[PDB]
């Protein structure tokens, strides 16, 4: 996407998530990261819905094949779920490459480097959905470290009913219950983060009220389902 | 269980 | 795919249909086709079916993008629906092409050679949907013609509950009211298919009767929204 | 208005 303008890429990847075209609005995104300018807040939810979308599409797609492989145990289900594995891993690394080159280095601003963090933690816990062995520590770890410098920034620096703390928190719970096998921990945090955004929602707006709940109604769905 | 959904802006 | 074998090739396009990764299962049953044997039943359900998801995904896509063109009426707009129309062409263009090479010839029986017609005109009717001007007119006839010829066997050599015959009918109604503006047309193809279909369930075992009076319904359905 | 949907096997 070199020879277009970023502000052409922006719009196009406005245009190509209300057509419901991610992988198009993904390379439209990674095109104006590439243009070396830090984002906006806009344009960083930007980045991150387009990569959601398609990363869930394969995600689904490899949980769909994993199951039918382990029902079987020809070498066609294991042939095509590793193919639909490698693409996911390279989406995950590209991912994690526009992160180091170089979104988090230039994010000084709490809320941008805990949004990019974040981002670092998901896509290492997608990487560890699909690793085995003694790769898989090493990824986990690395899941596990970006999603703990984020806390640690959002702790410092944003309220605890913000949004961006908010999921950050829900998803790191998610990586200690279904990867790094705490659920103990899973419930604690989000548990503790429920109750601290509710004693602060007095001090939002009825915008900010809204957004705050909505998170708040996934941490709580989760403690439903975990105990 | 759930993440955060994020797939849409 | 050359290098796959032709049953492998099956059995994937059968698991990325469980996937729903519907461009991989066109790609498996592009190879399929390109192996140059004839198709069973089943496997030209799934290559009707791999590239239906494929083109509809576009189809939509180019909708919404060309309604923000037209109430807009920059260049990004423009430019992007240029993009997916291209793509969509070109996806159009591949199915056309296995059917002329060789699916078309090669299919003596009424009920494959009905089929794969009805797909030659279900595919340029798609490209008739963006076409302007007098390439538009060339396209047009060409799916009038190849609905016609597929109506003419299929009321020469099956049954008029026959799901391929009965779903010819109502694509190729589709076609009279959407792409040539013969609302009339339409109206009276779908009209005497469904009284024609109705006067032979008595026929049918329940099986079949489920399938055909799904497809009746359908007739229905277009019935009431035109009348 | 409605095509055949054949977009599951
Ligand atoms: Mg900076
Ligand atoms: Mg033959």
């Amino acid at each position: 996407m070199g020879s277009m303008e970023r502000a052409s890429l922006i719009q196009k990847a406005k245009l190509a998530e209300q057509a419901e075209r991610y992988e198009d609005m993904a390379a439209f995104m990674k095109g104006a990261v590439e243009k070396g300018e830090e984002l906006s807040c806009e344009e960083r939810n930007l980045l991150s819905v387009a990569y959601k979308n398609v990363v869930g599409g394969q995600r689904a797609a490899w949980r769909v094949l994993s199951s039918i492989e382990q029902k079987s145990n020809g070498p066609e289900v294991r042939e095509y779920r590793e193919k639909v594995e490698t693409e996911l891993q390279g989406v995950c690394d590209t991912v994690l490459g526009l992160l180091d080159s170089h979104l988090i280095k230039e994010a000084g601003d709490a809320e941008s480097r805990v949004f990019y963090l974040k981002m670092k933690g998901d896509y290492y816990r997608y990487l560890a959905e699909v690793a085995t062995g003694d790769d898989k520590k090493r990824i986990i770890d690395s899941a596990r470290s970006a999603y703990q410098e984020a806390m640690d920034i959002s702790k410092k620096e944003m309220p605890p009913t913000n949004p961006i703390r908010l999921g950050l928190a829900l998803n790191f719970s998610v990586f200690h219950y279904e990867i790094a096998n705490s659920p103990e921990e899973a419930i604690s945090l989000a548990k503790t983060t429920f109750d601290e955004a509710m004693a602060d929602l007095h001090t939002l707006s009825e915008d900010s009220y809204k957004d705050s709940t909505l998170i708040m109604q996934l941490l709580r769905d989760n403690l439903t389902l975990w105990t | 269980a759930g993440s955060i959904p994020g797939r849409r802006s």
